[PDB]
């Protein structure tokens, strides 16, 4: 019933529920927030939350860290979703937890690198952010040792990169003659087209998951899509 | 080496009952077993 | 999502006078109108609609355009395609088990009442040396055989049930493809992008239509418009 002033827009966030009223619904413009699919459009979605002058910062291997941080969200992100095998329980690994960790690794690198262009990679604070990551930030939300067993793994496999070596496998993507390489770009740009770069393909083995993981979850949801069309032609 | 696995209840997993520990063959390794959620289910 | 019909007017509002690379000619003009309101159409229903939901929808863009296009309707084998888990398949009848097994052998029961796919019993001990196309393997690439000249929307649509019948895991690549096929292949490749929520909340949204933000449990966007306000020098 109002006329507003035109460069104006009330926002209205809320969670999706059947109290929320149909007229509200007819009345604004919706935009549904979910965990983004894949590997390579969560680590998109991550990179354009990070700004470009927190990355760009000194020392220059700040966006290596960055980009490893960003792949290991993407993995335990994604991990989420083949449920119960890539976690025990559902957890709610959301941005907070990320922010966090990037505050840490911003802090300790301030704290390491006293305003040098760069760090020979063995004095990089490896053990700080393994331990500060898999006991207060990431492992805040894990209840069982199993589950914290699984994250030091992984932080332990994925932060080594034998001293930020190149020809590093971050996973194995196929089982027969392939392997997801580290890049070797050295700056923020290299490592946004790379992401770009990434085949839109995957499996769950990108994940350390084995392949058929996904497989009869995808043929249900192929057959939950049938479902969808018995709303549709039978209308018809 | 030797991995150790949890035994669950069922195929949910939401009921821990007890560890077992295997012998690793000549050519595994123990992070693929602990990365691919290999356990064991009593009911199944 | 109840989309009122001003959704629509404002979607072809921002159709009819939105031209990209704005031609003059009303033959070229025409055809720049129907593509670019399918696509917006997607998109701003997309926007605003789970990940689950969007290859129906995307199926659903599909057949429209299938019935507006001259073009071979095959709609006996869309309907078998749509219908074909509810529909009565045949009792007591076991094809070979040599790599198919029960199910994959009631699914060939099934489809053999196509008229396209009649020598389907045949067709599998016939191609004997393609035992990883159409079973088993990676068979989201090669499809064997074909339903004659026919036409790539017509051995898309048997493809997909050549998969459905075989392989039912990969049947969203299927749809995926057929979309690829159908109307282009980046016609979904906008919402593998993170949301740029600048642009649609400063050009696509109304003063008086609200913008609603629905989010999923556990993944809310409250810092999302604390972010595009800041960036924007507004005050919320």
């Amino acid at each position: 019933s109002l006329q507003p002033h035109a460069c104006f827009r009330l926002f209205l966030t809320m969670e999706i529920n059947p109290k929320v009223p149909v007229n509200l619904l007819r009345a604004g413009r919706i935009f549904v927030f979910e965990p983004p699919p894949g590997v390579k459009a969560n680590m998109l979605r991550t990179f354009s939350s990070i700004p470009v002058s927190r990355i760009c910062k000194s020392p220059n291997e700040r966006a290596r860290l960055y980009f490893l941080l960003a792949w290991f969200h993407a993995i335990i992100q994604e991990r989420l979703r083949y449920a119960p095998l890539g976690w025990s329980k559902k957890y709610e690994f959301g941005e907070s937890d990320l922010r966090s960790a990037c505050d840490t690794v911003d802090t300790w690198l301030d704290d390491t690198a006293k305003g040098r262009q760069n760090i020979s990679p063995d004095k990089i604070p490896w053990s700080a952010l393994k331990t500060l990551m898999a006991q207060s930030i990431y492992g805040g939300r894990v209840d069982n040792e199993f589950d914290q067993r699984l994250l030091n793994t992984f932080l332990e496999r994925l932060f080594t990169t034998r001293s930020f070596d190149s020809e590093f496998k971050l996973a194995c993507k196929v089982d027969g003659h392939k392997d997801i390489q580290m890049p070797d770009g050295i700056r923020r740009e290299e490592f946004v087209q790379w992401v770009e770069l990434l085949p839109d393909t995957q499996t769950p083995s990108w994940l350390g998951l084995p392949n058929n993981a996904e497989r009869v979850l995808l043929t249900t949801q192929g057959v939950d899509m049938i479902s969808k069309m018995l709303k549709m032609q039978m209308l018809e | 080496s030797v991995v150790t696995l949890p035994v669950y209840l069922n195929f949910t997993r939401a009921d821990l009952i007890f560890t077992v520990d295997f012998e690793i063959a000549t050519k595994e390794d123990p992070r693929s077993f602990y990365e691919r959620g290999v356990a064991v289910l009593c009911t199944e | 999502y109840q989309y009122s019909l001003q959704f629509f007017l404002d979607i072809y509002h921002n159709v009819l006078y939105e031209n990209p690379n704005l031609v003059t000619d009303h033959t070229q003009r025409l055809s720049i109108i129907t593509k670019d309101l399918f696509q917006v159409a997607f998109n701003r229903v997309a926007r605003g609609m789970l990940h689950q939901d969007h290859i129906t929808f995307a199926m659903l863009l599909a057949r429209i355009k299938l019935k507006g296009t001259g073009e071979p309707t095959y709609d006996a084998e869309f309907q078998h395609f749509l219908r074909g888990n509810e529909i009565v398949l045949s009792a007591g009848s076991t094809p070979r088990i040599q790599g198919l097994t029960v199910e994959q052998a009631e699914a060939v029961v099934r489809l053999s009442c196509l008229p396209a796919f009649k020598d389907l019993i045949a067709k599998v001990q016939a191609d004997e040396q393609f035992g990883i196309w159409l079973d088993s393997s990676s068979p989201e690439q090669t499809v064997p055989y074909l339903w004659t000249p026919a036409t790539p929307i017509g051995q898309a649509i048997h493809r997909l049930l050549l998969i459905q019948a075989f392989r039912p895991d990969r049947l969203l690549a299927m749809a995926h493809m057929f979309v690829s096929t159908n109307l282009g292949e980046s016609f979904m490749s906008i919402m593998e992008q993170p949301l740029d929520l600048t642009h649609i909340v400063g050009t696509e949204v109304k003063p008086n239509t609200p913008v609603l933000m629905c989010s999923v449990p556990g993944y809310d966007a409250s810092g999302h418009v604390e972010d595009l306000a800041a960036e924007q020098n507004t005050q919320i």
